[PDB]
């Protein structure tokens, strides 16, 4: 009921300032601009991440396993991998 | 027509939140949208209904005057 | 195959391969008590204990969604240690970082924990998906074993054990059945088994042993090309 | 007081040692239960955890387990000094003595 | 006593010191055990980040001011500064200089209330350097094997005995301070290698050093005592005795 709700009026906004109708135009443009710029920055980290994780290793240094590489090796191995390990163990460790 | 469009565009935002409910609700990077989306929605609804309500009042004031003033002139 | 030819690729203004203290104009300079009135600095000596509690939290808060899976708790620990051991094993001299590498890494791990407390960290959602796919494959083996049926993994092991006997029964001149020979035999079977999944073995021909499958084919009437035109 | 164990909800049980001999046995059973421990039978009261494949991060997992079994709240300032079996035995005693004299748990 | 305390169970003596890099606060408080997915609430309620900042940052900050409210009830903060603000507040509409001279004494009070309500922090590194230099303590305690069991350190209320410290019987100093600025506490220590425990009692007071107006050390240990207890040996070490220290140096009597 208070007079603070009068700020919702736009039919008679030309009686006080007539400014809201032009400022939001800039705000929408400012958002569009930042959307293009920020999306380009945060998205374009993937080429660097993709290249380094596949071409940055060298033989004179140790490559340490990451969290994902631990879960995949231990909890994402396929059937062929399970067969190969047991195949090596039975022939050499059991059957010699 | 203006009130119907602005009501459909507001409903469009509700779909955008519903279509992406799991992200707005669970991802904390979007907490500010989860918290302030309804405040903006009410302020938008208020403008939509405020204008419709005010226009409705004026139309009724105009209609009751021309009828009363006409009978006086008759 | 291809090696970097530029010899100055790893050169920086701070030295060779220096990613701990890049050269900048506003360099750190000392402070003298007798001449210093006041100072505003955020560095402290609390990073060690914060490095300890951060581990305890990230571990204990992740175990809430492991459902008592002991093999998963131990696997997660190995992965969690790989994340905390980065400063101790990296080529980067973490002790020479610009403004304190200890505070830097601790503040970084704190951002990971915040996401962990909400169960929104990509490592958590990735661990759940990876584990569910693993148990679905392990349960398929269990259901086939309770029925006395043979698993596709055991059929390969039995098929490989007999092939070794056939290949070593003729290897009398030598008697060194190297691990190299054991491998190529298994890979040859894998390639035939791998192609068998998409094209199963209908007859004595074996897995993917039909030439007619590679003749001209057409999409079925009930599933045409949905993404583009066909002609 | 309940926890999941292999997908099943199980009620957690807490222990009360209040005896030196029961502590030395619990710590060894605890350290021998950790999947990172080497030479589990060579482990004794005077065994350095470093000599059994354990580092600073492994002592945390062990302390985290002491809180589960006994209900203690161990502070981060006390964990990094637990590098021997003797240390867990003396710390557990100091906690039992503190609660028996001060009537409250130590500062966490 | 620690004034800043949340519902977090761990590291009570570091809660105000640790500066976390979190954007917001964690969903749940630090767990003391492994819980179930249903023990915690997924997708916490709306306006949860604001609720946490109030109960984890604001509320424990106000409990500190309330816990130590007896240190700000001096005639300078209670009557002088508020009265100075009202004198110029009646002329706030005449010029801007009156608005300033009316708000300054309020900002000054907050600063004194701010600094006086903080937990008393001594230079703990100076302390450990002092005890590790004693041979009777290094015999049973070492930093690689020592652990803290309890910690208490709080200001002493009101003025002290006006025979041991006659300095505080100064009406000019009493006009600005209602407390003494001295603190008393202890340290419950334990050594996991030797199995020894000791209670390190200490009394502190601010002292002047090497200068005329500035304080040298706001927390100077003029009494430092250690009651060491081992397997079957009880020792009492006196690193700093008050009878010999109070004859050389006297308190500072902070003003403002
Ligand atoms: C060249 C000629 C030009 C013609 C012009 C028209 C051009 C075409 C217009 C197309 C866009 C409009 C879509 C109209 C429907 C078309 C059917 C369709 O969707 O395509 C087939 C579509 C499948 O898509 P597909 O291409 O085959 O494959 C998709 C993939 O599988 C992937 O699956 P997917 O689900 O992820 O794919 C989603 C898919 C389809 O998504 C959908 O689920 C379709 C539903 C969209 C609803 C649009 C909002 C309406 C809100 C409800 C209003 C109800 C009013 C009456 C209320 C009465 C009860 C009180 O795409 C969309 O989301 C389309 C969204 C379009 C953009 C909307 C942006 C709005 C903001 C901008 C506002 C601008 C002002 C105008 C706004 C007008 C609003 C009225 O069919 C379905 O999705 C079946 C849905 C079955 C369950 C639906 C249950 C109801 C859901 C209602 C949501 C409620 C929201 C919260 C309440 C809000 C009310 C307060
Ligand atoms: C007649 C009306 C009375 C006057 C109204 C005054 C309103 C005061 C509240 C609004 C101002 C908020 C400004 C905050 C700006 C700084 C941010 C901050 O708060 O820091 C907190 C900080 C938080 O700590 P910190 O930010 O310094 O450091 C935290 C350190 N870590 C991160 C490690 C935890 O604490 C303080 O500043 C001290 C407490 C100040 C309390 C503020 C005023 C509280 C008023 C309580 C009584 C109000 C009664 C009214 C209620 C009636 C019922 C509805
Ligand atoms: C009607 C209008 C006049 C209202 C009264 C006067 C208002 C004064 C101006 C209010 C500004 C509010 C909006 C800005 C918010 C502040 C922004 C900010 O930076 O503050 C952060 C500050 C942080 O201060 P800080 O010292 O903790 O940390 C900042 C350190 N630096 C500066 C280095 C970065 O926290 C505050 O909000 C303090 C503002 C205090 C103002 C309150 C005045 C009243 C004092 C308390 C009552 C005392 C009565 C006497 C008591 C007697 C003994 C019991
Ligand atoms: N030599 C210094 N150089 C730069 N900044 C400093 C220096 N000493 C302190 N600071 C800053 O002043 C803050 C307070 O210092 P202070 O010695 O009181 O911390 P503290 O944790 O209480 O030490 P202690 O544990 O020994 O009591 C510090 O957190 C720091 O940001
Ligand atoms: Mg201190």
């Amino acid at each position: 009921i208070l007079d603070y709700l009068f700020l919702l009026d736009l039919n008679d906004d030309l009686t006080r300032k007539a400014v809201f109708e032009q400022v939001i135009i800039f705000i929408f443009i400012y958002c569009t601009m930042n959307f293009l710029a920020w999306s380009t920055v945060v998205e374009l980290i993937w080429p660097t991440h993709f290249f380094n994780r596949r071409h940055s290793s060298s033989q004179e240094f140790i490559r340490f396993r990451t969290y994902t590489e631990v879960l995949l090796k231990i909890s994402a191995y396929n059937d062929f991998f399970y067969v190969l390990n047991n195949y090596y163990y039975n022939q050499k460790l059991i059957l010699k | 027509a203006t009130a119907l469009y602005k009501s459909s565009a507001l409903a469009g935002n509700l779909f955008l939140y519903a279509y992406n409910y799991n992200n707005f609700t669970a991802n904390i990077r979007l907490r500010t949208m989860r918290y302030l989306f309804p405040v903006v929605s009410l302020a938008i609804f208020g403008n939509i209904y405020w204008d419709y309500r005010s226009q409705l009042v004026k139309v009724n004031l105009f209609d009751e005057y021309i009828q009363a003033r006409a009978q006086e002139l008759v | 195959g291809y090696k970097i030819r530029n010899k100055s690729i790893f050169w920086t203004r701070a030295g060779w391969k220096n990613n701990w203290h890049p050269k900048n104009f506003n360099a750190p300079r000392p402070s003298y008590g007798e001449f210093t009135m006041g100072i505003r600095c955020r560095n402290d000596h609390h990073s060690f204990l914060r490095y300890v509690q951060t581990y305890r939290n990230m571990s204990r808060h992740c175990k809430q969604y492991f459902l008592g899976d002991k093999q998963l708790e131990e696997t997660f620990i190995l992965g969690l240690r790989s994340l905390f051991l980065v400063p101790y094993d990296s080529q980067c001299l973490t002790d020479q970082i610009k403004h304190g590498g200890e505070r830097r890494f601790v503040d970084q791990l704190d951002r990971d924990f915040e996401l962990i407390s909400y169960n929104t960290h990509p490592y958590q959602l990735f661990t759940y998906t990876v584990r569910n796919e693993h148990l679905a494959w392990k349960n398929e083996q269990y259901e086939k074993i309770q029925k006395g049926e043979k698993t596709f993994e055991q059929e390969l092991l039995d098929y490989l054990d007999e092939q070794v006997l056939a290949e070593k029964a003729k290897l009398r001149d030598g008697q060194n059945f190297s691990i190299e020979r054991m491998t190529e035999i298994a890979l040859h079977v894998f390639r035939k088994a791998r192609a068998g999944k998409v094209r199963p073995a209908q007859d004595v021909r074996g897995p993917d042993g039909n030439v007619n499958d590679f003749l001209e084919q057409r999409r079925p009437f009930e599933h045409p090309n949905p993404t583009g035109v066909t002609h | 007081l309940t926890q999941y164990v292999e997908g099943q909800i199980v009620n957690r049980n807490q222990l009360t040692l209040k005896k030196q001999e029961d502590i030395e046995q619990y710590v060894l059973k605890l350290v021998r239960g950790y999947f990172r421990t080497t030479n589990k039978q060579g482990l004794n009261i005077n065994s350095v955890l470093q000599d059994h494949g354990l580092d600073e991060f492994d002592s945390i997992e062990l302390a985290m387990q002491v809180e589960e079994d006994l209900g203690y709240v161990i502070s981060a300032e006390t964990i990094p000094v637990l590098n021997k079996v003797k240390h867990f035995v003396n710390y557990i005693n100091h906690v039992e003595q503190f609660k028996a004299e001060n009537g409250k748990a130590p500062i966490a | 006593q620690m004034g800043f305390s949340s519902d977090n169970p761990y590291n009570k003596r570091w809660e105000y010191k640790w500066k976390h890099s979190y954007y917001t606060y964690p969903r749940d408080y630090e767990h003391t055990e492994v819980r179930k997915p249903q023990d915690s609430k997924d997708v916490p309620p709306i306006y949860f980040a604001y609720y946490k900042d109030f109960v984890d940052r604001w509320l424990p900050g106000m409990n500190m001011w309330w816990q130590r409210r007896h240190r700000i009830f001096d005639k300078f903060n209670v009557y002088f500064l508020p009265g100075m603000s009202l004198f110029f507040y009646q002329f706030a509409d005449l010029a801007l200089g009156f608005k300033i001279m009316a708000a300054f004494p309020l900002f000054l009070a907050y600063t004194r209330i701010r600094d006086k309500t903080l937990d008393p922090d001594f230079k703990e590194t100076y302390l450990r350097d002092m005890i590790y230099q004693n041979p009777e303590i290094t015999k049973y305690f070492n930093e690689e094997t020592i652990h803290v069991l309890d910690y208490e350190f709080e200001y002493l209320p009101g003025y002290l005995c006006p025979e041991k410290f006659p300095e505080y019987q100064n009406k000019t100093w009493q006009f600005f301070n209602t407390d003494t600025a001295q603190a008393e506490g202890f340290f419950k220590f334990g050594d996991v290698e030797s199995g020894a425990t000791m209670t390190l009692k200490f009394k502190t007071m601010p002292i002047p050093g090497k200068f005329r107006y500035q304080v040298g050390e706001p927390f100077y240990f003029y009494d430092l005592r250690a009651e060491i207890k081992c397997d079957g040996v009880y020792k009492e070490v006196v690193l700093v005795d008050e009878k010999e220290s109070l004859k050389k140096i006297r308190p500072f009597l902070f003003l403002i």
